């Protein structure tokens, strides 16, 4: 079977990847993304993250690097081998390796 | 991994700035994009390697043809929106590899 | 001609909107803004002009998205004020400005309703220049057919639908075909209105509205090449007002590559200079940037008269371009991408 990528992020980043063709609705009408409006609570972000990592259709989750640091508890607690998670930069937000949970494991890294 | 993150950062910054050019000529096109969703133009498949006696999971990028945003900004801004879709559509394939 | 009646109802509003026209950023003002290093400086520079206190009572960690909202907030408060103060000859004209926004708001309403979303969630996303007075369409929201009937009852737009789009068309056409088809009926209707307001209004408005009709035709053509739209669907969307209407409109509808579109622009020296003036190469001004630049050069001609409605429409489109300019400066500064900061359009 196939899988899809999913997004948790700001309106601009979500808009970008939607024109990049990322956007789809599950059969239950739920999207494969959350637009994190400034008014959104941490519980909506974390619930969406926990839904996306447990969902059958989603293979990869993309999280804006600043949102990844908000949801850091669940993001570091996620330790399944298959469903991947990516912390990504954005225009008013941090760089691509900020606190990165994978890079911090390696002995061979500089 | 380190090299792929280094590649991703600059492409993402260029894509994130390119959206401002669309926001200059196409107005708040973002609301129409976000509101109107049905089916993806790009999706993935899980795949394996068995090297050194162990199964390693990986992904490949696939394309479904149908542009669910084809007419967006037909009236104005469509030049910028055509650059914009291509920039994030390029970024996704590096994400699938990075994952 | 106009002076027999114009100042009787409009003399105050003319002096008001000309006052607001003095309150614009010159080239010399933009040549201050682009020098600064952060949104705190952008605030401190804009604070010196008519934008004073637009970022008062707001969060210290500024974002370009807040600057964008507070720039529009100024423009929409100034417009709603002029619309509340105007008498029916001007007020019907000011309403014709607002249709260009209500169309896009109706596109959201139809889009959300076709996805079964409650319209009450779309209300905060509607452009303030196109907000409705009658709300039963918004409150009911049950089905696309129910919304279409509620639109015809509640909305000023009802006449445009009856000329071009049935309920059955709304069920089948893409929302972007709807956007441009409503807009076709709109621009032609507003141009007809400006031809009926003869003399100085017609002579200030027709150069602009005839250019907007040509501008849609050019841009829709070059954007259609990669798409499922037929030559008939292009012809169905090109506005019939512009200088191209006798022939070039049909020639664009036949055309399917950029050179064939320039072969239309070659017959019209303004448009020949617009296409010649942009290859859209790396570091060039784009075709789109030249249309926005030229639209400003036309809007600047409105204030070279004294007694006509062309100033109100040109003013709205110039302050809209001022919002687009200051947002584009704010992006280039905030993202440090100074290489394209000069791409604002020098309004006055």
């Amino acid at each position: 079977r196939g899988k899809l990528i999913a997004v948790i992020g700001d309106e601009d980043t979500v808009t970008g990847f939607l024109l990049g063709g990322i956007g789809e609705l599950n059969k239950n009408r739920h999207p494969n993304f959350l637009v994190v409006e400034k008014d959104t609570t941490i519980n909506e972000i974390e619930d969406t993250f926990r839904q996306f990592l447990n969902r059958d259709d989603i293979g990869i989750i993309l999280i804006n690097q600043y949102i990844a640091e908000m949801v850091r508890h669940a993001l570091d607690a996620h330790q399944r081998s298959i469903p991947a998670v990516l912390e990504i930069p954005s225009k008013e937000h941090p760089y691509d390796a900020a606190k990165d949970s994978i890079l911090r494991r390696a002995k061979g890294m500089f | 991994i380190i090299e792929t993150k280094m590649l991703m950062g600059e492409v993402m910054r260029e894509a994130a700035f390119s959206l401002a050019e669309a926001k200059f000529t196409a107005g708040d096109f973002s609301t129409t994009v976000i509101q109107n969703v049905n089916k993806a133009q790009v999706k993935i498949r899980a795949k394996k390697d068995n090297v050194a006696g162990v199964t390693l999971p990986v992904f490949e990028h696939y394309h479904e043809g149908t542009d669910s945003y084809e007419l967006t900004g037909l009236a104005r801004g469509g030049e910028q929106l055509a650059k914009l879709k291509r920039n994030y559509a390029k970024a996704v394939e590096l994400l699938v590899e990075l994952a | 001609f106009p002076e027999l009646y114009f100042n009787v109802d409009n003399g105050y509003l003319e002096g008001l909107v000309r006052g607001l026209k003095a309150g614009v950023l010159s080239q010399a003002d933009y040549l201050n803004l682009v020098q600064c290093e952060t949104l705190e400086d952008l605030k401190l520079h804009l604070q010196s002009t008519d934008y004073g206190n637009f970022l008062a009572n707001e969060a210290s960690p500024l974002t370009v998205s807040v600057i964008d909202d507070k720039l529009k907030e100024k423009m929409v408060v100034e417009f709603r004020h002029m619309r509340n103060h105007a008498y029916e000859p001007l007020a019907s004209f000011l309403d014709f400005i607002t249709y260009s926004y209500m169309i896009d708001n109706v596109i959201l309403l139809i889009t959300g309703t076709l996805h079964q979303r409650s319209i009450a969630e779309l209300v905060p996303k509607c452009h303030p220049l196109g907000s409705f007075e009658q709300m039963e369409a918004v409150n009911i929201a049950q089905t696309p057919a129910e919304l279409y009937n509620a639109i015809l009852v509640d909305t000023p737009l009802a006449a445009f639908f009856q000329d071009c789009i049935s309920e059955q068309d709304l069920d089948e056409m893409n929302i972007e075909i709807i956007r441009n088809t409503l807009y076709k009926a709109y621009l032609e209707s507003f141009y007809k209105f400006c031809t009926l307001l003869g003399g100085t209004t017609a002579d200030a408005m027709c150069p602009i509205l005839e250019f907007e009709a040509d501008r849609r035709a050019f841009i829709i053509t070059i954007n259609s090449f990669g798409t499922e739209l037929s030559k008939e669907d292009r012809a169905k969307l090109f506005p019939h007002c512009g200088r191209l209407y006798p022939e070039g409109l049909a020639q664009l509808a036949r055309a399917d590559d950029y050179e064939q579109v320039k072969n239309v622009a070659d017959y019209y020296p303004e448009y020949k200079l617009l296409f010649e003036g942009a290859g859209s190469n790396p570091g060039d001004k784009t075709l789109e940037d030249r249309f926005f630049e030229h639209e400003v050069k036309l809007n600047k001609l409105a204030f070279l008269n004294q007694f006509h409605f062309g100033v109100f429409y040109a003013f709205v489109k110039l302050k809209e371009q001022e919002c687009r300019n200051i947002v584009w400066i704010a992006e280039c500064i905030a993202q440090r991408h100074r290489a394209k900061i000069d791409n604002y359009i020098p309004i006055f």
